[PDB]
């Protein structure tokens, strides 16, 4: 049983560099080597290199062409991996792997030239068997994340929140909810988003 | 060091 | 390097079913020194990969019994004898016969079978608010349909339109086990202003002929 503790989500723009520590506890260690591994948004994975703790050796994957250093610190049970030159290629989950075994969490890169944006929300109104649909477009914000709820919560039966995608460089989201034809509008139905970069808490009625 | 259970035991580590 | 090639990509299935995951790899994984260093790992949702098997066919701790792996050489199989729920996910192979690099299949994602289902589909206008400000982004939900396989094209006064579309697709459904998906379209006001009748076309197993909703401005 290695643990295995990552830092937090990262934000980098085209050109610099990013550096994520892994503190190992357990369980525990046999001193096997740290791997370094990432995810795109495709949910492939490609190795990038893996140090050893006791003597401080590496092995490197060449495509990286050096970019990558690997790094431990033996006096405080800690990984690292530190990445320069980044480009939006560059953007996944990396995730510490020990002997191969036991992954930690991961940490998000986000590599973007993108400043803190806060989004438009807009009510999307209709125009169905016993139902109705209504939605909500949360669009142009960086970064991530954004929260949305329908009257706070009281409709999350039959909603749907969607993936944000970023329709370069900022991000949209959408959300549907469906409810009984006969209580709407009769019933008001309210998106609610918040955006905490940008300081964005808005409600959002939606009318016929 | 070389996790014999996961890679060679005479790994790049050893 | 090696390449890793699982299949199939997606496998349906029902609980209690056996479930059969293939991996070919472009190499022998056969070390100099005899042994066979092919692994599989799973990816639930919303999680970290967690080993399942090492060297072929040793399970990890704590992996269950109904988990075998098989093979040798270049062609690999993880089979699960009876598939309960907490089994769905992403089943990745990997070698570290030849390295480096390390490398990983790209995984085959284990879900739940269901009856086929036609979506949903809404429309909706740009709102006031968006005109206002000069955007047009006209949307449609294409809800709660199984299987996940499906098309969206917009069409405007009878021709297609590419440029400017959003799409997003969620994850199999939890209670339901169904999926869904979003299309937004991003024009100008001007752009809008200039056209009348606006549809989201869809293409799915469930009707031979395209399913559309549409609204005249």
């Amino acid at each position: 049983e290695v643990q295995l503790l990552q830092s937090g989500p990262e934000l980098e723009k085209p050109g610099a560099s990013v550096m994520i520590s892994c503190k190992a506890s357990g369980s525990s260690f046999t001193g096997y080597n740290m791997n370094w591994v990432r995810q795109n948004i495709g949910k492939s994975l490609e190795w990038i290199g893996a140090i050893d703790p006791y003597y401080g050796g590496t092995s490197y994957n060449q495509k990286f062409k050096g970019r990558a250093t690997l790094t431990v610190d033996k006096s405080s049970s800690t990984a690292y991996m530190h990445l320069k030159s980044l480009t939006s290629e560059d953007s996944a989950v990396y995730y510490c792997v020990s002997g191969m075994e036991y992954w930690g969490q991961g940490t998000s890169v986000t590599v973007s030239s993108a400043k803190t944006t806060a989004p438009s929300v807009y009510p999307l109104a209709p125009v169905t068997g016993s139902s109705v649909t209504l939605g909500c477009l949360v669009k142009g914000y960086f970064p991530e994340p954004v929260t949305l709820t329908w009257n706070s919560g009281s409709l999350s039966s039959g909603v749907h929140t969607f993936p944000a995608v970023l329709q370069s460089d900022l991000y949209t989201l959408s959300s549907s909810v469906t409810v009984t034809s006969s209580t709407w509008p009769s019933q008001s139905i309210t998106c609610n988003v918040a955006h905490p970069a940008s300081s964005t808490k808005v409600d959002k009625k939606i009318e016929p | 060091r070389c996790n014999p259970n996961m890679e060679p035991p005479r790994c790049w580590a050893a | 390097d090696v390449v890793m090639t699982q299949t199939p990509l997606s496998l349906p299935v029902s609980l209690g079913d056996q479930a059969s995951i293939s991996c070919r790899s472009s190499q022998s994984l056969v070390h100099r020194n005899g042994n066979t260093y092919l692994h599989w790992y799973l990816q639930k949702p919303g999680q970290s990969p967690k080993l399942l098997i090492h060297k072929v066919s040793n399970r990890f701790s704590g992996v269950p019994d109904r988990f075998s792996g098989s093979g040798s050489g270049t062609d690999f199989t993880l089979k699960i004898s009876r598939v309960e729920a907490e089994d769905l996910g992403v089943y990745f192979c990997s070698q570290s016969t030849h390295v480096p690099p390390l490398t990983f299949g790209a995984g085959t994602k284990l879900e739940l079978k269901r009856a086929d289902a036609a979506p949903t589909v809404s429309i909706f206008p740009p709102s006031s608010e968006q005109l206002t400000s000069g955007g047009a982004s006209v949307v449609c939900f294409l809800n709660n349909f199984y299987p996940k396989d499906i098309n969206v094209k917009w069409k405007i006064d009878g021709s297609e339109r590419q440029n400017g579309v959003l799409n997003s697709w969620t994850d199999q459904d939890s209670k339901d086990s169904t999926y869904s998906m979003s299309s937004t379209l991003t024009l100008t006001k001007d752009e809008y202003e200039r056209h009348n009748s606006y549809t989201c076309e869809a293409t799915h197993k469930t009707s031979t002929s395209p399913i559309v909703k549409s609204f005249n401005r």
